[PDB]
């Protein structure tokens, strides 16, 4: 299946 | 000296992490002053400074590797979207052809370095020459990572669950591929189809 | 290779824009720049040089329609390493799609059609650039090339524009000759 990484929030 | 399968696997994540930087930098989804030019694959590329995504990339990069040297990994998907909305606007893609024999080898294989590298350094030009027809990204963007496996049990539980984030109507090219003879990446870029021309 | 790009609309400065962003491009593909001419604009002597080419090309699109346009590198002009050519002839000398779609649509075209594909490196060469225009166009800087003939080797590309018209004439560019840069543009 497909997963997913989330790169870091930003401000 | 050849190629092994684990000298294949640290190419292409290698190649991953400049792709990644390459796609964020030409694409305007971090400021190009959070960019600096270094030198690789025989050309001059763009490289984040930004120490949280440095950070993020070290992770994901260490992680590719992993994966591909386990052959478990077929896709990574670079999904661009509206900040606001989350609608994808632009969606990179590359697949990755594993030889699982490899790991059988008694002698690493014959391509040269510089064979690989002129392959890596087309394939980078032409993710350059995609500034020159995609169309404009008019609203604030992010971007997200994701890749697909057939190993979900092994799947480390910091990478979540998700859809494929396609483009409902869109517009895709083909890109080059490059090979190392125990790993082949097609890459592709897919955008959402413009409202006029 | 033989690209067309067929405009979905008739299409002047756009084509003085096509053949500079061409070129441009051209140069970058083909590693006489080491990162796009746009990037490059924030080692500053030969940017200068192509900024003057540049230049020029305007100053020449202003004077006359121009249906041919040849980007030489290596060699000369008569025997070059490598050439492109674009192909304007079929343009119109009503226009309602912009300059920016015009390019994007070229710009896809040769994309698609895998242009500068070479693995290889290739060395700095020197870039001659040329273009027809009329022999009464009163043009000052290239010069005119009376007995040019184009080169039999070294073809990388031809760029074909139109943009659905019929009819022309079999003797449209009768009295248009070549003219060739005085400057060569050199790889660094």
């Amino acid at each position: 299946s497909w997963y997913s990484y989330p790169p870091p929030q930003r401000a | 000296q050849g190629i092994t399968a684990r000298g294949s696997a640290e190419i292409v994540a290698e190649f991953f992490s400049f792709g990644i930087n390459s796609i964020l930098y030409q694409r305007g989804i971090y400021p190009s002053e959070t960019f600096t030019r270094v030198q690789k694959y025989g050309l001059t590329l763009l490289v984040t400074t930004d120490l949280e995504l440095i950070k993020y990339l070290n992770n994901v990069v260490e992680q590719l590797k992993d994966w591909l040297y386990k052959c478990s990994v077929q896709k990574l998907v670079v999904v661009i979207s509206n900040i606001e909305s989350g609608e994808v606007l632009e969606r990179w893609q590359f697949d990755i052809e594993c030889d699982k024999t490899a790991k059988d080898d008694s002698a690493p294989r014959e391509k040269s370095q510089k064979a690989i590298q002129d392959e890596i350094r087309s394939v980078i030009r032409q993710i350059t020459a995609t500034v020159t027809f995609l169309p404009l990204l008019e609203v604030s963007c992010s971007f997200d990572l994701l890749i697909y496996t057939d190993k979900d049990l092994v799947v480390p539980e910091k990478w979540e669950e998700s859809g494929p984030q396609f483009i409902t109507n869109s517009e895709e090219v083909r890109l080059r591929s490059f090979t190392t003879t125990i790993h082949k990446v097609n890459s592709m870029v897919a955008y959402k189809i413009p409202v006029n021309d | 290779c033989m690209v067309p790009v067929v405009f979905p609309g008739p299409v002047q400065e756009g084509c003085c824009q096509f053949t500079c962003e061409l070129l441009k491009h051209i140069m970058y593909q083909r590693q006489q720049l080491p990162l796009p001419y746009e990037q490059l604009k924030h080692c500053q002597q030969a940017l200068a040089e192509l900024e003057s080419v540049l230049s020029h090309l305007e100053d020449f699109f202003a004077r006359t329609l121009v249906p041919r346009v040849l980007i030489l590198l290596g060699g000369n002009a008569l025997s070059p390493k490598e050439f492109y050519e674009l192909d304007l002839s079929l343009l119109a000398p009503d226009q309602s799609l912009s300059t920016a779609a015009c390019l994007r649509r070229l710009f896809r075209a040769i994309f698609m059609a895998d242009a500068f594909s070479e693995l290889q490196a290739p060395p700095l060469m020197g870039t001659v650039v040329m273009a027809q225009g009329h022999r009464n166009c009163g043009e000052d800087w290239f010069r005119p090339k009376l007995n040019y003939r184009v080169p039999s080797r070294g073809h990388k590309l031809t760029v074909t524009l139109s943009c659905g018209r019929p009819s022309i004439r079999t003797t449209a560019w009768e009295d248009y000759i070549w003219f060739q840069a005085p400057v060569t543009f050199k790889g660094f």
